């Protein structure tokens, strides 16, 4: 109102009478709202101190005067260098007391209203129910609104004061998260914005997250996820993303039914990225991948993949798609009508290693989807021949190695793409990195499934190279397992058997590691050595004498000791 | 006589299908026929393979997939 | 009598040395021919190879074969090349600034 910049004769009335406490508070408020005279108010003495003194013990019978706690010290709190003076009067301490008191009073009001909503048995529009209830209901509103305002501004002060880690620690040591989760139950847009922003700020820390784990927080965010406010949805989604780093909260999200809501948020909004991130974090757990096919709309996810025109597909979408492709149930949905065809066409056109990762994950499964890959063997083989870096070649090799179709012709594929010298050269000691060598081994194993290629594999010299690689990689279980599987594949073809048995010492290596510590290695070696039992009578004698000597090794060494 | 002949032929087949001739004759050399109880004493009979397997409680407690996701390292701590 | 003696001798050696599993395998694979009056055997790869073995998924417990080089590079390098899944490394949403300077 009419408040000149002078500041005396208004604080004198601030500690003289109760009806005029609010008048002086509002008069000071008008000045505090203008930042130009904030300095003059700051250097004023016996003015802010009187405000703090009046606040300290006269806030339990005012509510209106409790808007000098904040909107004055909120005005001081919007600027950082003033914060210290705010903490000189311990104003942040009174705000927590006020917030807890208001939350408790609201719970009492709600209990009273629920008790007054019990006489609905007979309607009489008198002191029994209805009329009188309506009265108190109106009163409830007339209070709650005011209280909510206070809460809002009080919380704002604390939020501004939480920019310092020490002060945030002091707040959390006083159970601020409990107050925020309790305040989540209210129906007010701005207050919910403030509470959820405060929670998102706090949740980056482990102890605050643990506090909001026990005070169930997802059950109070599901009721706000489909909300009509734009900023509230955004901030709630950011808080959900921060909370989705915990396994327990992630498991709770699927129990409360957040998957369909998050995927509805995935259709076309300003929340595609954050909802996709939360869904990606949810899908890293294996039992939650299947439920994305259950009604969860993943067809739309293919549309986002196909329409997104750029050299590279965005990392969030491609990562989520790669995770989804690890489930056979999802793969059936991906490869419906023409889904694999378009994906393959796009990954061949634009060399996208991540899209090729998705295709490899699709090819890992052994239904009709594997039979869908017969038209792309040559397409992948063209890229395999060391033309497109190494991240794209490795995925093409991995996808081709997954095509274990029992009647596929690999002889023509090897003949035209001349891919057999390249595979041989990748078995050199210092040719390429270990992952490419391993996938070359898996390629050789898959190719050996065809009898017509057997002779081609005999004259190439792949078997001695694999023996040298097995010698050099004897400390890797994966490498030895895959090499022995290649041997198991190429025994029963009448052409590589002769090389394996008569020409190479591979059975000697198989004997020496038949009883390995690894079950897979043992199983593959055992199955291979049953093939060599009959095609050679000396190797059968060796396979007997060994493993009888090994089975009873202590009994045979006990003569020495 | 006929039934015991058939089952000794079975046993011959077993030992020829697992034990080689050199080890068979070594085991024959390291066995004794004792009359007081009337049985074949095998030197260091306790340290044969079957008893050693019976002595090993192979079944152990394997752990969860070493490749699990654990994103809790991203959360900060005070001070 | 010496016949039963050598019987129990071979029972003793079978008990000590021959494993149970291979023992029942060779019983299941034995067949007594009366015409030649002796025991015969059967092959292995000719009986099986109808249900040809499937490639091991991984010898290290992964979803796909995984080299040790990829294991070491997965722990330090954030490159997606060494990972079958979970190729994104998301970070927390840091709080924004609410206070001015003026």
């Amino acid at each position: 109102v009419a408040n000149i910049n002078d500041m005396d004769e208004y604080i004198e009335l601030l500690y003289e009478d109760i009806p005029d406490k609010v008048r002086g508070s509002a008069l000071i408020l008008q000045l505090a709202r203008n930042p130009d005279n904030l300095e003059e108010l700051l250097l004023n003495e016996t003015a802010l101190g009187a405000l703090a003194r009046v606040l300290r013990e006269d806030w339990k019978q005012s509510v209106e005067l409790a808007t000098n706690i904040i909107y004055i010290f909120f005005c001081f709190s919007s600027f950082s260098h003033f914060h210290g003076l705010i903490t000189h009067y311990k104003i942040g301490a009174l705000c927590m007391n006020i917030i807890d008191h208001e939350l408790k009073r609201h719970e009492l009001w709600q209990e009273e209203l629920s008790k007054k909503k019990k006489a609905v048995d007979e309607d009489l529009e008198n002191q029994t129910l209805r009329k009188d209830y309506d009265k108190t209901f109106k009163k409830y509103q007339g209070l709650v609104v005011k209280q909510e305002q206070l809460l809002r501004v009080a919380l704002y002060l604390l939020l501004n004061l939480a920019e310092d880690t020490r002060t945030e620690l002091k707040m959390r040591n006083k159970n601020i998260v409990h107050m925020l989760v309790k305040a989540l139950d209210r129906d007010n847009f701005e207050l919910l914005i403030l509470v959820v922003s405060f929670l998102k700020k706090l949740s980056i820390f482990m102890e605050n997250k643990n506090d909001m784990v026990e005070m169930d927080i997802v059950e109070k965010l599901v009721k706000m996820i489909p909300c009509e406010h734009e900023d509230l949805l955004n901030i709630t989604l950011r808080l959900l993303l921060n909370l989705s780093f915990d396994t327990g909260l992630r498991n709770k999200m699927v129990q409360v039914g957040l998957l369909p809501k998050l995927t509805a948020l995935l259709g076309n909004e300003n929340y595609k990225q954050i909802a996709m991130c939360v869904l990606y974090h949810i899908s890293m757990d294996d039992r939650f991948k299947s439920m994305f096919a259950y009604t969860d709309c993943i067809p739309q996810l293919m549309k986002m993949l196909f329409e997104c025109s750029d050299e590279r597909i965005d990392l969030e979408l491609i990562s989520f798609c790669i995770n989804l492709a690890a489930n056979k149930r999802n793969v059936q949905l991906i490869c419906e009508g023409n889904g694999l065809k378009m994906l393959m066409k796009r990954a061949l056109k634009l060399k996208d290693p991540l899209l090729m990762k998705m295709i490899r994950n699709i090819s890992q499964h052994d239904g009709p989807t594997k039979n869908l890959f017969i038209d792309y063997v040559g397409d992948l083989a063209a890229q395999i021949s060391s033309d497109e870096e190494e991240e794209f070649v490795i995925e093409c090799l991995g996808t081709l190695a997954n095509l274990t179709i029992p009647d596929l012709d690999w002889e023509l594929v090897l003949k035209e793409y001349k891919l057999v010298p390249f595979l041989k050269d990748k078995l050199k000691p210092g040719a390429a990195e270990d992952d490419l060598v391993l996938e070359v081994v898996i390629m050789i194993g898959t190719v050996s499934m065809d009898d017509s290629c057997a002779a081609l594999l005999a004259k190439s010299g792949i078997i001695p190279a694999l023996i040298e690689l097995l010698n050099a990689q004897q400390e890797d279980d994966e490498f030895v397992c895959q090499i022995i599987y290649v041997f198991y594949q190429m025994v029963f073809h009448q052409a590589t058997r002769d090389v394996i048995i008569k020409e190479t010492q591979a059975p000697a290596y198989l004997i020496d590691l038949m009883h390995d510590k690894n079950n897979e290695i043992r199983k593959v070696c055992d199955n291979t050595l049953d093939i060599i039992a009959e095609y050679d009578e000396e190797w059968a004698k060796k396979i007997q004498s060994e493993k009888f000597r090994w089975h009873n090794s202590q009994w045979l060494e006990m003569v020495e000791s | 006589i006929r039934q015991l002949s058939r089952e000794l032929r079975l046993q011959m087949l077993i030992i020829d299908n697992f034990i080689p001739q050199d080890y068979q004759e070594m085991i024959e050399n390291y066995v004794h026929w004792n009359e007081d109880i009337g049985e074949w004493q095998l030197k260091c009979v306790a340290y044969t393979g079957n008893n050693m397997r019976k002595q090993t409680p192979v079944p152990d407690k394997k752990e969860r997939d070493p490749f699990e996701v654990d994103l809790s390292h991203v959360y900060l701590a005070y001070t | 009598n010496e016949l039963t003696r050598e019987l129990k001798l071979k029972h003793l050696i079978i008990e000590n040395f021959i494993p149970l599993e291979e023992k029942n395998k060779i019983m299941n694979r034995s067949f007594f021919d009366d015409e030649e009056d002796h025991w015969k055997l059967h092959p292995i790869t000719r009986l099986e190879n109808q249900q040809m073995m499937k490639r091991p998924v991984s010898a290290v417990g992964y979803k796909r074969p995984l080299s040790q080089h990829a294991r070491m590079s997965m722990m330090i390098r954030p490159e997606p090349r060494y990972r079958a899944e979970n190729i994104m490394l998301l970070e927390l949403d840091m709080p924004s600034r609410t206070t001015r300077d003026y």
